[PDB]
């Protein structure tokens, strides 16, 4: 069973971006003892971390002990670690060495691993048990008892026993603001429907979270409908009831749209294999299935007898009777299949087995072609090849061709041409689409014939089948609906006895009424001999009044099989239009897109030539045909519907039927997200908001969309967990860039359909979207700095700050006097001592000594340079440097304000480690914030950054009772709006800006029923 | 050649001509609405009042009405 | 052209009887 | 919405027979009327047209009919756009048809194959496809200034185009002359210039005209 | 099925084009896929959950007052017949599946910009032929036309047959009972928007009973003692954001059926309405229903903006319409609590103060609008939040007779 | 040939050559698919014949547009670096005499 | 970089180069 | 093409190696010597005749 997993509840607190405590607060004891207290002595875990440096990395599920993971997460470690290695998932692995990041390919990874945080955070908040409190910190208060993530979770029960500056902090904590808030329970007794409850948690995980829950109904149905959608489905008969009560609350994921539906098949049709063999177990899949239930028993003894009965005299030497009993012989597996191969005709147009067709070198005084050609005929119609009628018509046309001469089109198709090759809708006789043309005083017998297939050719007809309220599969046939070879009529409730009427059994009974004409005819009559000949009237009289049942079923119950049996197997039917003998709606092309034929130039160029034509025929066998067709006999005591109820009670009892519209659903976002992906990583395409546009991407190239339309490929394989192809296919032609469905036959005449499947209106093109504005806002706690990186000898003592920069940074781009570096970044040498001029920007040398703005990628092309000649001018103290890079990863390293340091080094090291390929994450030194008002040395710096990239800080000395010479950094309230702001209102949320690490939300309780958690069936 | 302003005057003129088509319809006299487009053409070349100076007037699909027309 | 624009009343198709003088809340445009 | 994969289905929305029928034509098409083989589904407007048409010509005030037209209408697989297929521009001329217009050439009472085909075969011809009424699926725009009173229902819109050029009346029918009749000349108001007036002739001329004597 | 649709697009508030940015084409109609049945997708169990506060749309009801503007651009083929093109923008195909950028040789016509042009599902032949196929498009013309023909809050439809709840009907409301009103739309929208269903399908019902019983809850009337046939909406206790709905079947006395047909168009009056959740994603709901089933009848004209005038097919005037209501949250909720605390519900000093609690809630989503309002200006060419002019706030429109509609609708 | 433009889903179609091998593979899809065909090609292999020449003139391959706009940089320098200068004679594309 | 690999794929479900770089310097 | 390619890094290193082989130069060298051996060679056969 490989559907998506959808369902995952998960208990433990909804967050991702855990308070980590990092750079530790000093233990300290022999002096200045009091300072900073740790609630580790009061043996009471701390609700905020405590240390002289708290950030807010991110780790998806850093606190979700509810059962079961995800399979995929990102956890960035914090600054102090490296954190590269977060950030290669594409256009890096074998290419930029470790130590970096490939900052050109930047968004295409800051893009491909934020579709990775949202699938990790597909998980239902499924209610845990809320408890009273006992202990006097909340007095009686809801809190919902978890281990240790309970002090983790309300930060609000905190005990305080000193001023701490954490203590500073959740000393204001509303009192009221903890636990739960509106249980909301139906059933007295019974599980809550959804408890709502404030509990720390970041708005935006709780945003995509419950835009998840939005999904699971976007694919749900209240009980009285999943009875009916399941009804339908085996057309009513099969008895199963829903007990009209309350039932709580059942969320069954098990429903897809018609359109998600869609998306799936053309988009299961590209991995299938236009050839004849990946259809083949298409056909065959439905034949097993077909016979496996099927109240039609094959009994070659009543034809065998019927025909043995014939008189015929033994002083002849041709056996009239002996002939057909051998020709009518070579196993059923042919009739099932022709039926089976009308459920996807699209894919697969059976036809007449070129071996069974009179061979070309006799006239019909040959007897053995007489009923071979015969055989032809009969098994015409059954056949759903577009060409069957003009075959069968030449097949004879053909063998009389010495008496009988009639127009043949086109130069290298006499009428001797072994019939068979009449494939092309062109090449039909003049004669036979108009009869008129043939004249009876030259071929007569063969305009009879003519004549004849035109009058009683199978009018074709089509049934519903599946549920309304379900969508359906179908790309060029109305939804619910089958067209269908012969005429229908509905299924019978009473008892079958095989009727003479019905299109099958009049075809059989016209068309051996025709070479019964044939026999008696002038050629025939003379040449034949006489008593032989009676033989054959008789031997095929007995044919045409054999009691046949088949003739019914295929008009009455096999309608009904098709289209019951038309859910329960693994691939839905692909049908196109029955064209009953009509010239120019002969479909030559059923053909499907990978590629739009928009994005490459190709508006104009013909369809047969833009999309893949599926190719695939099956050679059915006339002789199993007829003896199948004109021999099917039935259970004597039989009540159609009643066999039906019995023979579909299995596969429609459990919702195995249910799964494949679940593995639609994951298609149609996996494939939003991968059109997503690639084009916000490509440069404008399919119109996708991109909301990552100011990141970089300079490998637009295929091979990019094939690495970025991949990893999204994976990241759905590993989230949902399928082994089934998803997603893939697509690619083949090497090219995601353009992913583009589209399916459309073409019919002989001109018409060309199309019908492209454009992708459902889903949920996923909404959250990760949605977490690529909030990203951008706040990058910094996924370890990514914006703006730029000053390079400025400061050598200060006060409180440096590399991040949060104070006053506006000196010198910004196009400045008084401000340089940039032309491309190439070369440095021209100057002769008897004169300063080597740096090329700048206009290209006219310029002197290192001033203010320069560095192009990153030029300082990539040429670093061998920059440290050699405006490196060494830059730590004299002469030339502040601007590099200019986009968004880099940002390593951070704090050191002690007391001990003297010369951030130098851990600079120039950067510097060894950028080559023209990828630069290493933007090492930033930072003093670790004391508690008492220390002596400093004076260290020397030279990296610090113009944007302030300071917003995962969150606090600078949580145990602490105050920072004295580090930057104090109070824990933001502008964090904990739900925590600690008197205004704020239960239900709101800056979602697009902050990322309030403590909301209200509402955990379910969701109960999962199987289909007998629903209806009642058997 | 039919400059910009002497389309005014050939325009004015069937304008007030156009004007009285319920009457000529009536009347079976008439022959249909006349629209100025019918006398002229789409030719294009130099067009001036002697060589030496159509020679500065390159045009390029100008709309000219030929002497014949220029009769109608 | 002169006089008073007209636009195809009956839609896409302009047939010479389709158009009608575009007249409306305030007045015809000429 | 059940029966949309079917060709085309026809419907009566002038008070149907027995109540409200919806024609289902199979798909097989008639030989003899075209020499291109004519859709089952096309030839029934045809006939059906063929008799608005027909009927149109000789109702009368006086005289009270079950329908007051005998027009099919495609309701389901049919190109409203283009006007290739016989149907297409048979339905296209029903929209008109409706109207109380009448051939010119009178149709027989009994249409036989050799009149059907002479009409299918003026209906193929290259022209121009009437545009006064346009088409739509569930309602026969019928012009107010028309002799036709729509039924009742809802199928029937009373759209008026800018600018019909059909005023009412009948024509008594005349029978066949039995020699050419000469047509004294009168003539109109509009001249045509004789180099214009000339090709015209001499497009639609017999030239090289085989003519007897007789007898001087 | 239902093969008749009349729409009437949205009104450019004394504004030039269409209120609605290119970048908002490629934030709800983008991504290439069907722009159509995704007007919920952009829902959550509440508000708390939606990025629907200060951002791009700072409102619960901001998208789809996007996304019902975008919509008005590109419906021309049911103005006139063809299908045109707004600004590099078209149809794909006849289908109108999704949008994009105009092909670059065979180019539509570019549209005509044009406020409030009537729709006729009519206007183009192909709708009708396919419907199946492109069936969403008329649900969705219905959603726009039901926000258009009205300027402050959507004008949805009420009934309650003199029948009792049609027992498949009873059944299918009981399996979605702690469900709230935003997933209740849910299922109402995502049904009604999907292979043509017809109005006498099951679900029709049911949904269409599910939007009497949320009004019924909505003032007072159809409370947790006084229910449906058994159902109720319980609404948040306004304190911790009572902007919520839940359904709920219980067992205390069974409002007796009505007298008669009661129908009536009630939509909300003041702007409060473009950021409750419940007052949106109930409307909506009660939308879903006549989006199936063509329109119960003309919606009265009386109070009405003015480009809703005898909008053929839609307004009316004379008899075939039904007077229309418009209640305001907050003189609304007041009354919804005096019948709360008259049938014994709540105390007769809870009710004095129950109001405080939403009224002052009804105070924070109004200095919230008139924010984002004064931040969105209109003049910019978009229309997230639509003008209001703060006042309509306090405005006590209809509400005392939709209180008394309610009455008669549940006796 | 053209500068070398910054690689996208344009340039990359729109090439020279790209046309050239496309409005081919088109040609002969309607020659593969002409009635006289019939004579010897089956109904089926003559869908599979379609299958193939589509394969190929869908396929994403990148060459005719290094042939437009990366060929001719390489060239341009290879053409100075070598001992021997290129010899070349004007080319011309149907303009017979 | 030329290779059929891709080309290959594309074409085999539904079923050195010299001479090219020996035509470019060919020119 | 290969995946990550910068076409200026790309062509950059690979013309490299072609600049340090002074075969650019070869060629004006191996020209004005051709040119001598020539207006040397059609003089003195251009003196016999």
């Amino acid at each position: 069973a490989n559907g998506p997993e959808l369902i995952i509840e998960d208990t433990g607190l909804c967050t991702s971006f855990m308070l980590l405590d990092n750079i530790p607060s000093a233990h300290l004891t022999k002096e200045l003892i009091g300072f900073t207290w740790f609630m580790q002595m009061y043996q009471m875990t701390p609700p905020l971390p405590e240390g002289a440096v708290n950030r807010i990395v991110c780790m998806t599920n850093w606190a979700s002990l509810g059962d079961e993971g995800r399979g995929l997460e990102v956890r960035l470690p914090p600054p102090t670690d490296s954190s590269v290695h977060a950030y290669k998932t594409v256009l890096s692995r074998g290419y930029i060495d470790n130590a970096q990041f490939n900052p050109l390919a930047l968004r295409s990874n800051v893009l491909l691993m934020l579709l990775q945080f949202t699938l990790s955070n597909l998980k239902i908040n499924k209610s845990s048990t809320f408890t009273s409190d006992v202990t006097t910190i909340t007095s009686g208060r809801m809190i919902r008892a978890f281990p240790e993530l309970l002090a983790l979770a309300y930060p609000g029960r905190a005990v305080l026993p000193t001023q701490t500056k954490n203590a500073q902090f959740l000393s204001t904590a509303i009192a009221d603001r903890i636990g739960r808030l509106d249980r909301a329970n139906l059933i007295g007794g019974e599980v809550s429907a959804m408890v709502e409850c404030m509990e720390l948690c970041d708005a935006l995980t709780l945003h995509i979270r419950e835009t998840y829950i939005m999904l699971l109904r976007s694919m749900h149905q209240d009980p009285t409908q999943i009875v009916q959608i399941v009804n339908e489905c085996a057309n009513n008969l099969l008895n199963s009831t829903i007990p009209i009560s309350l039932r709580p609350t059942i969320l069954c994921p098990w429903f897809a749209s018609s359109e998600d539906l869609r998306l799936q098949q053309v988009m299961h049709l590209v991995n299938i294999s236009s050839n004849t063999a990946a259809a083949l177990p298409l056909v065959e899949a439905l034949s097993t299935l077909l016979r496996s239930v099927t109240p039609l028993v094959l009994d070659p003894t009543v034809l065998t007898n019927a025909i043995t009965t014939i008189s015929e005299s033994t002083t002849q030497t041709i056996s009239p009777i002996s002939e057909i009993l051998r020709l009518l012989q070579p196993d059923y597996a042919a009739f099932w299949k022709c039926i089976a191969s009308w459920a996807y005709n699209g894919l697969v147009t059976t036809v007449l087995s070129e071996d069974a067709f009179p061979d070309s070198s006799q006239s019909i005084t040959h007897l053995p072609s007489m009923w071979k050609c015969l055989f032809l005929t009969l098994a015409g119609p059954m056949t759903s090849d577009p060409h069957s009628p003009v075959k069968v018509f030449m097949a004879l046309a053909n063998l009389l061709a010495q008496p009988e001469p009639i127009a043949i089109g086109v130069p290298g198709m006499h009428q001797t041409t072994p019939a068979s090759q009449f494939s092309h809708p062109g090449v039909w006789p003049p004669g036979f689409l108009n009869p008129q043309l043939i004249n009876p005083q030259q071929a007569p017998l063969l305009r009879a014939f003519a004549e004849h297939i035109r009058a009683n050719w199978p009018q074709p007809s089509e049934f519903g089948y599946g549920s309304t309220l379900q969508g359906s599969a179908n790309l060029f046939i109305p939804s619910n609906r089958m067209v269908y070879p012969w005429p229908n009529q509905p299924l019978p409730r009473l008892t079958v006895a095989p009727t003479y009427d019905s299109a099958m059994s009049n075809w059989i009974s016209t068309t051996i009424a025709f070479f019964i004409r044939v026999v008696n005819s002038v050629n025939m009559t003379a040449t034949v001999n006489d008593l032989t000949r009676r033989t054959m009237t008789g031997v095929m009289t007995a044919m045409r009044q054999v009691k046949t049942m088949t003739p019914f079923y295929i008009q009455h119950m096999c309608p009904t099989e098709l289209s019951v049996l038309a859910s329960v197997t693994v691939t839905p039917p692909f049908q196109v239009p029955f064209t009953r003998l009509v010239q120019n709606d002969v479909i030559t092309n059923v053909l499907v897109a990978r590629v739009d034929p928009a994005q490459r130039g190709d508006a104009a160029v013909d369809i047969r030539a833009t999309h893949a034509t599926f190719a695939a025929a099956l050679p059915v066998d006339p002789a199993a045909i007829v003896v199948a067709m004109l021999c099917g006999q039935t259970e004597t005591n039989l009540i159609p519907s009643h066999h039906y109820g019995k023979a579909f009670a299995p596969l429609f009892a459990s919702n195995a039927m249910f799964t494949r519209n679940q593995r639609a659903v994951i298609t149609r976002e996996a494939f939003v997200c991968a059109r997503s992906a690639v084009a916000q990583c490509q440069d404008a395409g399919f119109l996708v908001p991109r909301p990552l546009d100011a990141l970089r991407q300079f490998d637009v190239t295929s091979a990019a969309a094939a690495e970025i339309m991949h990893a999204v490929n994976d990241a759905f394989k590993t989230a949902f967990d399928l082994d089934g192809a998803l997603l893939d296919g697509l690619a083949l032609y090497g090219d995601p860039r353009i992913a583009d469905l589209s399916a459309a036959y073409l019919q002989y005449g001109g018409n060309v359909v199309r019908e492209h499947v454009p992708p459902g209106p889903s949920h996923i093109h909404r959250a990760l979207q949605q977490v690529e504005s909030t990203f951008m806002a706040e990058m910094n706690l996924f370890n990514v700095a914006r703006g730029n990186l000053y390079l400025v000898q400061t050598a200060t003592n006060g409180n440096w700050s590399p991040m949060a920069p104070v006053a506006a940074p000196p010198f910004v781009r196009g400045g008084p006097n401000v340089r940039v570096v032309g491309r190439f970044g070369t440095i021209v040498p100057r002769p008897n001592g004169l300063e080597p001029q740096l090329i700048d920007d206009g290209n006219v040398p310029r002197d290192i000594a001033g203010d320069w703005v560095y192009p990153s990628d030029v300082l990539q092309v040429s670093v061998a340079v920059f440290r050699d000649y405006v490196w060494p001018m830059v730590k004299a103290g002469r030339t502040r440097v601007l590099v200019e890079l986009g968004h880099y990863v940002y390593t951070l390293h704090y050191y002690d304000p007391q001990i003297s340091l010369d951030e130098a080094p851990i600079l120039e090291e950067w510097l060894s480690k950028i080559n023209p390929a990828g630069i290493p994450p933007v090492p930033f030194c930072i003093p670790i914030p004391q508690v008492y008002p220390c002596i400093t040395a004076r260290r020397v710096h030279y990296a610090f950054t113009s944007e302030n990239n300071n917003d995962s800080l969150f606090s600078t000395n949580a145990a602490s009772i105050d920072t004295a010479f580090g930057e104090n950094a109070a824990v933001s309230p502008l964090r904990w709006p739900g925590l600690v702001d008197p205004n704020y209102r239960v239900g709101t949320n800056d979602l697009p800006n902050r990322i309030t690490l403590y909301n209200s939300l509402y955990r379910y309780n969701f109960t999962y029923p199987t289909l007998d958690g629903i209806m009642y069936v058997r | 050649f039919v400059n910009e302003g002497m389309r005014e005057t050939f325009s004015k003129a069937l304008f007030d001509i156009n004007m009285w088509q319920p009457l000529f319809q009536a009347t079976k006299t008439g022959c249909g609405p006349i629209v100025l487009s019918s006398f002229t053409t789409t030719t294009s070349g130099y067009v001036g009042a002697t060589a030496g100076d159509a020679l500065d007037n390159p045009v390029t699909n100008g709309v000219f009405i030929s002497t014949v027309q220029i009769m109608n | 052209p002169t006089g008073k624009l007209w636009r195809p009343v009956g839609t896409s198709v302009a047939t010479i009887d389709s158009l009608a003088i575009v007249s409306d809340r305030f007045g015809q445009y000429s | 919405a059940n029966l949309a994969a079917g060709p085309t289905v026809l419907e009566h929305f002038d008070s149907p027979t027995y109540g409200p029928h919806l024609l289902l034509p199979q798909t097989g098409d008639v030989l003899g009327y075209s020499s291109s083989l004519i859709s089952q589904a096309a030839l029934l407007m045809v006939e059906s047209v063929m008799d608005a048409l027909r009927d149109n010509a000789n109702a009368s005030a006086s005289t009270a009919v079950t329908r007051l037209d005998q027009s099919y209408h495609p309701v389901t697989s049919f190109d409203p756009s283009t006007f290739n297929t016989l149907l297409q521009r048979a339905t296209n001329l029903a929209l008109l048809a409706v109207q109380g217009v009448q051939s010119e050439s009178a149709i027989p009472a009994i249409p036989t194959m050799s009149d059907v085909r002479s009409f299918v075969a003026r209906l193929m011809a290259e022209g121009d496809p009437q545009q006064w009424f346009p088409y739509r699926v569930d309602q026969i725009l019928y012009w107010p200034e028309s002799p036709f009173v729509p039924p009742i229902g809802p199928f029937y819109a009373p759209f008026r185009p800018v600018n019909f050029p059909f005023t009412t009346g009948s024509y008594t029918v005349v029978p066949d002359a039995s020699r050419p009749l000469r047509l004294l000349p009168q003539y109109r108001n509009a001249t045509i210039t004789v180099q214009q007036a000339d090709d015209a002739y001499e497009d639609t001329a017999l030239s090289p005209l085989i003519t007897t004597h007789g007898f001087c | 099925a239902q093969r008749q649709f009349f729409g009437l697009t949205y009104n450019f508030y004394g504004q030039p084009a269409p209120l609605f940015d290119l970048n908002d084409l490629q934030e709800l109609a983008g991504c290439y896929a069907r722009p159509w049945t995704s007007r919920f997708s952009h829902l959550a169990i509440s508000t708390g959950s939606l990025p629907v506060w200060s951002a791009r749309y700072p409102s619960v009801a901001s998208r789809n007052i996007v996304v019902n503007t975008l919509l008005g651009a590109h419906l021309n083929p049911f103005a006139g017949g063809q299908i045109t093109s707004h600004q590099g923008i078209t149809w794909r195909d006849p289908v109108l599946s999704s949008l994009a950028p105009v092909p670059a040789i065979q180019p539509p016509p570019v549209w005509a910009v044009a406020e409030n042009v009537l729709l006729d599902s009519n206007n183009y032949p192909t709708y009708v032929l396919n419907l199946s196929s492109m069936w969403p498009i008329n649900q969705d013309v219905h959603i726009m036309t039901m926000w258009a023909l009205s300027d402050q809050g959507p004008i949805y439809h009420l009934e309650v047959p003199v029948d009792p709840m049609p027992a498949a009907t009873t059944a299918a409301l009981m399996a979605y009972t702690g469900v709230p009103i935003a997933h209740l739309a849910q299922t109402a929208y995502r049904f009604a928007g999907q292979l043509p269903q017809s109005p006498d399908s099951t679900m029709v019902s049911t949904i269409r009973w599910l939007s009497a019983i949320w009004f019924g809850s909505l003032t007072g009337r159809l409370n947790r003692s006084r229910t449906c046939n058994g159902f109720y909406f319980e609404f948040a206790k306004p304190a911790l954001n009572p902007d919520q709905a839940v359904l709920k079947w219980n067992d205390g006395a069974r409002a007796a059926p009505p007298a008669a047909a009661q129908s009536s168009y009630i939509r909300c009056i003041s702007p409060h309405w473009q950021h409750q959740i419940v007052e949106v994603a109930g409307a909506l709901m009660s939308q879903s229903v006549t989006a199936v089933t063509g329109l119960p009848a003309l919606i009265d004209e009386a109070t009405l903006p003015a480009w809703s005038q005898g909008v053929a097919n839609l307004t009316g005037n004379g008899q075939g319409v039904v007077p229309c209501l418009d209640y305001n949250p907050v003189p609304m909720a007041a009354a919804r609590h005096l019948q709360w605390r008259q049938d014994g519900l709540i105390t007769a000093a809870q009710e004095a103060q129950l109001n405080n609690d939403y009224t002052a809630y009804a105070l924070t989503i109004e200095r919230h609008l008139t924010a984002m309002l004064v931040a969105n200006p209109i003049a910019a060419g978009r229309m997230p939040i639509q003008p209001f002019n703060a006042a309509d706030f306090g405005q006590a429109g209809q509400t005392a007779a939709a209180v008394a509609l309610a009455q008669a609708m549940f006796v």
